[PDB]
């Protein structure tokens, strides 16, 4: 009862005459300002549009009433403009008198057999189509008409010719009539059409010459009230206007020429009806100059939104929905034996309370509005089979959306948890997939209705089912910033939590009763809890994993592994054993997105219920540690003593004179040019590298004279928004300010700013800040930084154009591709684009960082 | 050239970024000055009208709003003269004279 | 030996829809929720009679 | 002066006999016209001497599945 296929073709006169409701003969419209009903083009058993129901037997009032087609018996045949070039390509490729494709038996036999090998590719079938055309177009001796010399054709816009013979060496051009052409196409047998671009059953050539013109229904020609008549109707009026004149002149006297003039005129009018923007055809305009837009101009030319707020106290798959939004958005629930009581209490609570309802739909289908009247007599013998539109309940399937919708991860299924106030609450680890922050970002909320839709979203789009990103073999939903810092503090060498802290705060997670909390590792200094052990209270009793932490570098790289070929004296190489955290500290390496080593493992091995649990309980774990201990950045965190200051000062002076020596050398034409680049570019390139070298060195100096064990540094080295590239900019120096590559030059005719000497190519002159954000920028530097800062604005905002467009292109190219059940990626036209997807057939969302089953890992699993 | 004319930070976000900007605190816009008193004082100080000139290389070429009125004798002489004239309050402050050097 | 995600979702939806339009549910007695969760619990017990005919 | 042949980015091209052809087209349940295709103008085809009707069996090293065999029809 749904659409398998659609098979296009060309309408036969018979069809148009049979599918017609009445023969249109009177060239007129409505008329006028009162009583709009005639007997030709308007509702003469054809279609309804005014508030009056009368129609073609089907009655069917103006409301809901599919339009009926009509027809026009053309007094003479008329070439269809859309087929003109095709009709031409057909005429001079086939034989008149004959009906053959002017090809030898051999040619047909091997051509058709070369035509079946291409029977699906629309692009590659035209090459052979035109090739065939030209091969027949050159011959004049067809194998099915004793050959009678074929007068080549001419064309356009809708006229045909044939340079025949009658004299001798002459080449007069016999004119071509639609009747002649059509009756000449009617000879071409069904056997030859396949060798062309036509069908014996779907698209006969003779039908390309219209003998009957199908009239669009009333519903497709609506009148645009102020009435602004429909264009189609007007042009049609002209067409019938000439058609009737023609037929009336044929029935009477026949001076031939008269009939020819009128025939060609009719031809013009139909040509315009098909396409007003045609070539060689004067656009039929309305009395204003404004061109009529016909057919070729016709087919051409439950949610919510609000601000978002964080909530690490709700489940990762849950969504906070303001109860007001919950009272507007409703769900269709058919009353059955299990919710009979609930729904009755809901509808009785009315549109008020909190668990109420707004509408009710009885089995007949009539919607009942619970506002007016009262929830009393309305909520009676409901019986099973009705339908209540109840307000959003805690747990309902709901789609959360944030635009722009880059990857699929932008729309995820959530579980409504109705809460007051007026914002959407999003659990914090689900921020990376949405790419949302908070400053002012707003998101969309969708409420699906049909049970199939809700289920489908709940089974396939639920948050927990998409912790890992399909782009790369790793988790997308994880720790963000505090989760990282909290994981570090919780898993530190000196992590000793008094009973008060452990006991009271484990309630942010769960899991204790008996052999979980036990037993207090340290009673040395005092009876206390080691953080490693408290963290250990979550991981299952069989995951043994080991991977170097972020600090496993520099001369602190080391190693000292030891395989099994128990004490504890390790730190870097994080070692977790059956839930027990032996060594290591939690950071960007341990948790967080992008990574690919722990959160990854617990989702492959134990994917749905466990993964969400480990995620959910960890945030609240890590958060309370951070909160109860105190975590801040002060202003002294970036301060360096006088010693580092004097050192940096001497460094920037050195770099300055390095640049001057380069300039003084350039002035005297002391050559020394770089190999590839131009001389002027050599100077610039050498300076930029010289200054960049000095910049990194200044930053290297900065990381020494600053305590590496205070809060700020932890964040840099840990895994909560960090980058040595920015640290150098905050304390040491920002560096060279550039504009689309080259240095800052665009200014006055002789310099950048009016504070330097004309031609000064010095360090400070061509835009180089020496001071960082701490020490403060000078008037010049502040301006230079602004000139260089405009880059990020323009660049980042411009990239969107190419990203969006490029993606939109490749999306509109691959959107059809699926994995067939035989494990094969095939285009929608049955073309094996890839025997077994991705060569191996392993979904990138389910592979171990590209590897088709991480073999080294599976083997180790032997305990 | 925006230094002291356009705000380096005041820029609306979006496609309007860079196109539309704001006037600096330290910035005035020219009022109106009829070319009469201008021309008159100009010639009167040594500008040699075009109705005569060759000029090139008259070692000079003077312009008024793109209109080459004429030439004088020494360049720095004219620029310093008109400038100091303006500083003495003898001529309107809205008159600017620039000596391009090439 | 198992189902694919899409097949699971499809089946669940189908059963839930069957339950909505009437059609007694297999072993469930003490519950108190929508047809969806009914089909969901029914699936957790592997009693959903809906079979996926795979083209092979 | 040597040759191309299984070199830089060139996989093991082979020609199919009627047997493996029919069987292969039977396995994937597809017609002759549904395969990716090569041209007779393709250098790797003229080197191996392929005719407009052959189905080249291509063996390439894949950094994911290791060894993969593709198939294509020689055309123009
Ligand atoms: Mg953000
Ligand atoms: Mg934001
Ligand atoms: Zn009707
Ligand atoms: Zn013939």
């Amino acid at each position: 009862k749904v659409i398998g296929s659609i098979e296009f073709g060309i309408l036969s006169p018979q069809e148009i005459r049979k599918m017609s409701a009445a023969e249109i003969t009177v060239p007129d419209t409505y008329d006028d300002d009162g009583y709009p009903i005639e007997g030709g083009l308007m509702d003469k058993r054809l279609g309804v549009i005014d508030p009056g129901l009368r129609c073609e037997t089907c009655g069917a009032r103006a409301g809901e009433c599919p339009g009926h087609f009509g027809h026009i018996e053309l007094a003479r045949p008329v070439i269809h403009v859309g087929f003109a070039k095709t009709i031409h390509r057909v005429l001079e490729s086939t034989c008149r008198e004959c009906g053959r494709i002017k090809l030898t038996d051999e040619e047909i036999e091997e051509y058709m057999q070369k035509f079946e090998v291409m029977g699906d590719r629309k692009g590659a079938v035209d090459k052979l189509i035109k090739e065939i055309h030209k091969k027949a177009k050159e011959r004049m001796v067809c194998p099915h008409c004793g050959a009678p010399q074929f007068p080549i054709k001419f064309e356009r816009p809708t006229i045909y010719w044939e340079l025949r013979k009658d004299e001798e060496g002459n080449e007069y051009k016999h004119r071509m009539m639609p009747s002649e052409v059509r009756d000449r196409l009617e000879k071409i047998p069904d056997k030859d059409l396949p060798l062309l671009g036509l069908h014996p059953e779907k698209s006969r050539p003779e039908w390309m010459v219209l003998t009957v013109l199908p009239v669009p229904p009333v519903t497709m020609r609506p009148s645009i009230t102020l009435r602004a008549e429909d264009d189609l109707t007007h042009k049609l009026v002209d067409i019938i206007r000439i058609n009737n004149r023609l037929k009336s002149n044929i029935e009477a006297g026949a001076p031939q020429l008269i009939i020819e003039d009128l025939w060609d005129l009719l031809q013009y009018h139909v040509t315009t009806y098909i396409n007003n923007e045609t070539s060689g055809v004067p656009p039929a305009k309305h009395k204003s100059g404004r061109p009529l837009k016909t057919l070729a101009q016709r087919l051409k030319g439950f949610s919510a939104r609000t601000v978002i707020s964080p909530d690490p106290m709700i489940s990762i798959n849950e969504v906070g929905v303001p109860l007001a939004v919950a009272m507007e958005l409703t769900v269709p629930e058919k009353v059955t034996e299990f919710n009979y009581e609930k729904l009755k209490q809901r509808v009785l609570n009315g549109p008020e309370k909190y668990p109420g309802a707004n509408y009710v739909i009885d089995p007949e289908g009539r919607r009942i509005r619970l506002m007016e009247s009262n929830r009393e007599l309305i909520a009676e013998k409901l019986d099973i089979g009705w339908t209540v539109e109840r307000h959003l309940e805690d747990g309902d399937v709901v789609l959360f959306n944030r635009q722009p919708s880059l990857h699929r991860m932008s729309i995820m299924a959530h579980r409504v948890r109705v809460m007051p106030y007026r914002t959407f609450r999003l659990n914090l680890p689900v921020c990376p997939p949405y790419n949302a922050d908070f400053d002012g970002d707003e998101m969309n909320l969708h409420v699906p209705q049909t049970e199939e839709a809700q289920a489908e979203a709940k089974i396939l789009m639920e948050v927990q089912n998409h912790i890992i990103s399909p782009r790369y073999g790793g988790p997308l939903i994880a720790g963000i910033q505090d989760h990282i810092s909290g994981g570090y503090l919780l898993t530190r060498e000196g992590a000793y939590f008094t009973r008060y802290e452990v006991e009271q705060m484990l309630m942010f997670a769960g899991m204790d009763v008996n052999e979980l909390p036990e037993p207090d590792k340290y009673e040395n200094g005092e009876p206390l809890w080691s953080g490693k052990t408290i963290f250990s209270l979550l991981l299952p009793d069989d995951l043994t994993i080991w991977y170097r932490n972020k600090l496993c570098d520099e001369p602190e790289r080391c190693e000292a592994l030891e395989k099994l070929i128990r004490k504890l004296a390790y730190d870097g190489f994080v070692y977790i054993q059956n839930g027990k955290l032996l060594s290591g500290a939690v950071d960007k390496k341990a948790y967080g997105r992008e990574d690919g080593k722990l959160l990854d493992i617990i989702v492959r091995e134990y994917g749905v219920e466990r993964a969400r649990q480990f995620l959910d309980q960890v945030t609240k774990l890590t958060i309370w540690v951070i909160t109860h201990k105190g975590f801040t950045t002060a202003i002294d965190d970036e301060d360096l003593p006088q010693e580092a200051i004097d050192r940096i000062h001497e460094i920037i002076r050195e770099a300055e004179e390095k640049v001057q020596r380069l300039i003084e050398a350039y002035k005297r034409g002391e050559l020394e040019p770089l190999p590839g680049k131009t001389l002027e570019e050599t100077l610039e390139s050498k300076i930029m590298a010289v200054l960049a070298e000095a910049r990194d060195n200044a930053g290297k100096v900065a990381e020494r004279y600053l305590g590496m064990n205070n809060h700020a540094v932890i964040m840099a080295k840990t895994g909560a928004r960090g980058k040595i590239l920015n640290i150098t900019q905050m304390a040491a120096m920002l560096g060279q300010q550039s504009i689309r590559g080259k240095r800052l030059y665009r200014g006055y005719r002789g310099r950048v700013l009016t504070h330097f000497k004309p031609g000064d190519l010095g360090a400070r002159a061509r835009g180089f800040v020496t001071n960082s954000y701490k020490s403060g920028l000078t008037p010049q530097e502040y301006f230079f930084h602004a000139m260089g800062g405009r880059e990020g604005l323009v660049d980042t905002a411009v990239r969107t154009a190419q990203s969006g467009y490029m993606q939109r292109r490749l999306i509109n190219a691959l959107q059809d591709l699926k994995v067939d059940y035989d494990g094969t990626v095939r285009d929608p036209t049955g073309i094996i684009v890839q025997f077994k997807y991705g060569e191996d057939g392993v979904d990138p969302m389910k592979s171990w960082q590209g590897k088709t089953v991480d073999v080294d890992r599976v083997i180790v699993r032997t305990l | 050239t925006h230094w002291g004319r356009i705000c380096p930070t005041e820029t609306p976000e979006g496609p309007n970024c860079g196109l539309v900007k704001n006037l600096a605190l330290m910035s005035q816009i020219t009022t109106g000055i009829p070319e009469r008193e201008v021309r008159e004082y100009l010639m009167k100080m040594g500008v040699v009208p075009i109705e005569e000139r060759r000029p090139a290389p008259g070692l000079y070429r003077v312009y008024l709003n793109g209109v080459l009125i004429g030439t004088v004798e020494d360049g720095r002489k004219l620029v310093e003269r008109i400038r100091a004239d303006r500083r003495a309050g003898k001529i309107s402050d809205v008159i600017n004279v620039a000596l391009y050097e090439d | 030996f198992r189902y694919t995600r899409f097949e699971k979702a499809r089946i669940i939806g189908a059963r839930a829809l069957q339950i909505a339009m009437g059609a007694p549910v297999l072993i469930d007695v003490p519950e108190g929720i929508t047809p969806l969760q009914a089909a969901l619990l029914e699936f957790e017990k592997g009693v959903i009679p809906i079979t996926v005919i795979r083209p092979s | 002066e040597f040759n191309i042949f299984d070199h830089v980015l060139v996989p093991e091209h082979r020609i199919l006999s009627e047997e493996e052809k029919e069987e292969l087209l039977k396995k994937y349940r597809i017609r002759i016209s549904q395969l990716p295709q090569i041209k007779a103008s393709d250098p790797a085809v003229v080197a191996l001497g392929a005719k407009p009707g052959d189905v080249i069996e291509i063996k390439r090293k894949s950094p994911t599945a290791g060894y993969y065999y593709y198939y294509r029809l020689v055309v123009e």
